[PDB]
C-alpha cells in the first residue's frame, strides 16, 4: 500500500528530527502532503498545527506549527490533504465541515484560505463527520465523508451534488473505521457491533459478511496486498493485528501477543496496536502501525523476530515474534523478551515517514505528543 | 510550550 | 423481523457502548488530573532542586 | 372479494413503507450507536492516553 | 450509429407480451353492462387482443394502426410475433413518438381497443432502439402520440436497477466478477420489491433489431 514498493530488508533504527507538545488537547487527525513536504497536525483543542518538514527540521529559530487556525472551533480531530484539489478538510465536535486552502499563506505571512468548503453536518444522521476520504481522477473532485453514527457519503469538492451516499450499516452501526481499495475497488467499514461491513467502489454496492463477534471496536484500515480480496485492520484488544478474509468476514492473520488467547472470547490482553501502514516488500505485507503499547511498531510476517523495529524497551532480547502456519495460514506469536523516558508518554495513534534511501518518520500520542523519527 |  | 432482532441487538450494544463512554469519560477527566497533579509535583520538585 | 383487495394492497403498501420506516430508524440508532462508541473510544483512549 | 436520411425504410418489428394483468376488468363497469363478459380476457384464461401501433411526430399521426395477425392469447399472452408499421424511417423522425393500442373486447357491443401509451421513436438523447423497449400501460385508455405524450411508455429502485445493468453489461465492470453474480443476485431482490409493488400496469415492447448492423440499432434522425 506505497508507491514503489521498496526491496525486502526493512528494518528500522533509532533516529529522529524533532518533538512538539504544541497541541493543548489530544490530537487524532493527521494529513501528509503529496505535492509537497508538509503534514498537518490537529488537536482535540479544535485547534490544527500546520508543520512543515523543510522547516521544523531545523537550521531555524522555532519549528512551531505553520498555520494555527482554531476558527473550526470545538475538537479538531478529523483532517485529510485533498488528493490533488488544493484544498484541506477539517472536522470539530460541532457537526461541521471545512475544506480551506490553507496554503494561501505559503509565500508570505498572510491569512491562509478559511474553508473554500465548508458543511455544518447533519447533528443526527452525520454530526460532522467520523471518515472523510477525497478521490481525485483530475476531470473531477469527489471526497467521501463518514460519519460515527453509521452514515457514509461523498461530497465532490467541486460539485455540489452530494448523491453519493452509502446506506447506513444499520446491523454495524458504529461507523469510525473504513479501507480503501488502492484502485478504487471496494471500502470496508471498521465498526464495534462486533459485525463488520464492506462496500465496493464500483457500484458502491453494500457487502456486509465480516465480523468479529465479540462486539469489538476497529478502527484501522489498509488494502491486504496478500490478497485483492484480503485486506489490512487493526483491533482494539490484545494487540491484535489480523487479516480478514471478507468473504468469510473474519481476521485470519496474526502476531499474536495477548493475554488472550488466539480469537479469545474475552480477550485478556486488552491492548493493541493502529495506525498501520502498509506497502507490498520482502515477500510479504511490510506494516508500520502504531503499537497502543507504545511499541515502535516495525512488523514482519516471515522473519517478524529476525527484522528490527522502532519500538523501544531495550530491556528485552534479541526481538521475539512467532512464525506458524494454522489452518491454511501462517500464524504469528508475538512474545516479549538516571535516564529520561525518550518514548512517547500517551496513547499513540499517528505515524507518517519520508524518505529516499533515508528520511524520516512522525509519531504521536493520545494527547499532543510529537515524535518525528528519522 | 510556545515556539515564539 | 430478523432484522430487526439484529437492530434491537445492536441497540442494546449501542446503549452500553455509550454507558462505558460516560464510564471512560470521566476517568479520562480523573487520569487527566492525576497527569496535571504529577506534572505540578515535578514542577514543585524541580523547583526545589 | 374487492374490499378484501384493496384493504390487503393498502396493507402491503404500508406494510413496505413501514419496513422502510424501520430501517431508517434503524440506520439512525446505529449512527447514534457510532457516535456513542466512537465516545467510549475515545474517553478510553484518553483515559490511557492520560 | 448511422444517419436516417438514406434508410428511410419503412417500419417492421416483432411482438412482445404486455406485462399489466386483466385486473382492470372494470369490476363495477362490469357491473353495468353485460358486454364486456364477452371480453376475450374476461372468458378466456388469458387475453389476446387486436393490436394497433402507431408513430406520430410530437402528436401528428405518420402511420396506421397496425394490428397484429391472429394469434392465442386467451391462454397465455406470451407474444412471438413480428409487426411492420407504417412509419418509415425518415418519415417525421423528428419528435416521432411510437404510439400503440389493442384491441379486445370491453365487451360484446365493446370490442376494442382500450390500452395505449406514448414513447419517443428515439431515445431521451435520440438515438433509436430497435431492441424491446417495455412499456407503461396506460389501462383502460389509449396511445395519444403527442409530443406531450399523455400515456408515457419509454423514456429509482427499478430504475437504478436498470441502469446499472445496463452500464455493467456494456463492458464497465472490473476484474472483480464475484460483484457480477452479487449484482444479479441483488438485483433479483430489487425486482422483487418491484413486482410485490402492485397497482400498477405494464407491458413488454420489445423493438425488432434491423439487420442493418444487425442489433437494436440506434438511429438518429436528420
Amino acid at each position: 500500500w506505497e508507491s514503489k514498493p521498496p526491496p525486502p530488508g526493512w528494518r528500522p533504527k533509532g533516529l529522529l528530527v524533532a518533538h512538539l507538545h504544541e497541541h493543548k488537547s489530544a490530537v487524532n487527525r493527521i494529513r501528509v502532503s503529496d505535492e509537497h513536504s508538509l503534514f498537518a497536525t490537529c488537536s482535540n483543542d479544535g485547534t490544527v498545527k500546520i508543520w512543515n518538514s523543510q522547516k521544523m527540521e531545523g537550521k531555524t529559530t522555532t519549528t512551531r506549527s505553520i498555520l494555527t487556525y482554531s476558527r473550526i472551533g470545538g475538537r479538531v480531530k478529523t483532517l485529510t490533504f485533498c488528493q490533488g484539489s488544493h484544498y484541506l478538510a477539517i472536522a470539530s465536535d460541532n457537526g461541521a465541515v471545512q475544506l480551506l486552502g490553507i496554503e494561501a499563506s505559503k509565500l508570505p505571512k498572510s491569512p491562509k484560505i478559511h474553508p473554500l468548503q465548508s458543511r455544518i453536518l447533519d447533528q443526527k444522521e452525520d454530526g460532522c463527520v467520523v471518515d472523510m476520504h477525497h478521490f481525485n481522477s483530475g476531470a473531477q473532485s469527489v471526497l467521501a465523508y463518514a460519519t460515527v453514527n453509521g452514515s457514509l457519503v461523498g461530497w465532490d469538492l467541486r460539485s455540489s451534488s452530494n448523491a453519493w451516499t452509502l446506506k447506513h450499516d444499520l446491523k454495524s452501526g458504529l461507523i469510525t473505521s473504513f479501507a480503501v481499495d488502492i484502485h478504487q475497488c471496494w471500502l470496508c467499514i471498521g465498526t464495534s457491533s462486533g459485525t463488520m461491513a464492506c462496500w465496493d467502489m464500483r457500484f458502491q454496492l453494500p457487502i456486509s459478511s465480516h465480523c468479529h463477534p465479540s462486539r469489538a471496536r476497529i478502527r484501522r484500515l489498509s488494502m491486504h496486498p496478500l490478497y485483492q480480496s484480503w485486506v489490512i485492520a487493526a483491533v482494539q484488544g490484545n494487540n491484535e493485528v489480523s487479516m480478514w478474509d471478507m468473504e468469510t468476514g473474519d481476521r485470519r492473520f496474526t502476531l499474536w501477543a495477548s493475554s488472550a488467547p488466539p480469537l479469545s472470547e474475552l480477550q485478556p490482553s486488552p491492548h493493541s496496536v493502529h495506525g498501520i501502514y502498509c506497502s507490498p516488500a520482502d515477500g510479504n505485507p511490510i506494516l508500520l502501525t502504531a503499537g497502543s503499547d507504545m511499541k515502535i511498531r516495525f512488523w514482519d510476517l516471515a522473519y517478524p523476530e529476525r527484522s528490527y523495529v522502532v519500538a523501544g524497551s531495550t530491556s528485552s532480547p534479541s526481538v521475539s515474534y512467532y512464525r506458524k502456519i494454522i489452518e491454511g495460514t501462517e500464524v504469528v506469536q508475538e512474545i516479549q523478551n538516571e535516564s529520561l523516558p525518550v518514548g512517547h508518554h500517551d496513547i499513540i495513534t499517528d505515524v507518517a515517514t519520508f524518505q529516499t534511501t533515508q528520511g524520516f518518520i512522525v509519531t504521536a500520542s493520545r494527547d499532543g505528543i510529537v515524535k518525528v523519527w528519522k | 510550550f510556545e515556539v515564539r | 423481523q430478523k432484522l430487526y432482532s439484529r437492530a434491537q441487538r445492536h441497540q442494546e450494544k449501542k446503549e452500553k457502548i455509550q454507558r462505558h463512554n460516560r464510564k471512560l469519560g470521566d476517568l479520562v477527566e480523573k487520569k487527566t488530573i492525576d497527569l496535571r497533579s504529577h506534572y505540578e509535583r515535578l514542577a514543585n520538585l524541580r523547583r526545589s532542586h | 372479494v374487492e374490499k378484501n383487495r384493496k384493504i390487503v394492497a393498502e396493507n402491503l403498501e404500508k406494510v413496505q413503507a413501514e419496513a422502510e420506516r424501520l430501517d431508517q430508524e434503524e440506520a439512525q440508532y446505529q449512527r447514534e450507536y457510532s457516535e456513542f462508541k466512537r465516545q467510549q473510544l475515545e474517553l478510553d483512549d484518553e483515559l490511557k492516553s492520560v | 450509429y448511422i444517419y436516417s436520411c438514406d434508410l428511410d425504410i419503412n417500419v417492421q418489428l416483432k411482438i412482445g407480451s404486455l406485462e399489466g394483468k386483466r385486473e382492470q376488468k372494470s369490476y363495477k363497469a362490469v357491473l353495468e353492462d353485460p358486454m364486456l363478459k364477452f371480453s376475450g380476457l374476461y372468458q378466456e384464461t388469458c387475453s389476446d387482443l387486436y393490436v394497433t401501433c402507431q408513430v406520430f411526430a410530437e402528436g401528428k399521426p405518420l402511420a396506421l394502426p397496425v394490428r397484429t395477425s391472429y394469434k392465442a392469447f386467451s391462454t397465455r399472452w406470451n407474444w412471438n410475433e413480428w409487426l411492420k408499421l407504417p412509419v418509415k424511417y425518415p418519415d417525421l423522425p423528428r419528435n416521432a413518438q411510437v404510439a400503440l393500442t389493442i384491441w379486445d373486447v370491453y365487451g360484446p357491443g365493446k370490442a376494442v381497443p382500450v390500452g395505449g401509451t406514448t414513447v419517443s421513436l428515439f431515445g431521451k438523447y435520440g438515438m433509436f432502439r430497435q431492441g424491446m423497449h417495455d412499456l407503461k400501460v396506460w389501462p383502460n385508455v389509449e396511445a395519444d402520440g403527442s409530443e406531450p405524450t399523455k400515456t408515457p411508455g419509454r423514456t429509482d429502485q427499478m430504475s437504478r436497477l436498470a441502469k446499472l445493468t445496463k452500464a455493467h453489461r456494456q463492458g464497465h465492470m472490473v476484474k472483480v466478477d464475484w460483484l457480477d453474480r452479487l449484482t444479479f443476485r441483488e438485483i433479483e431482490m430489487i425486482n422483487e420489491s418491484e413486482k410485490r409493488s402492485s397497482n400498477f400496469m405494464y407491458l413488454m415492447v420489445e423493438f425488432r433489431c434491423v439487420k442493418c448492423d444487425d442489433k437494436e440499432y440506434g438511429i438518429v434522425y436528420y
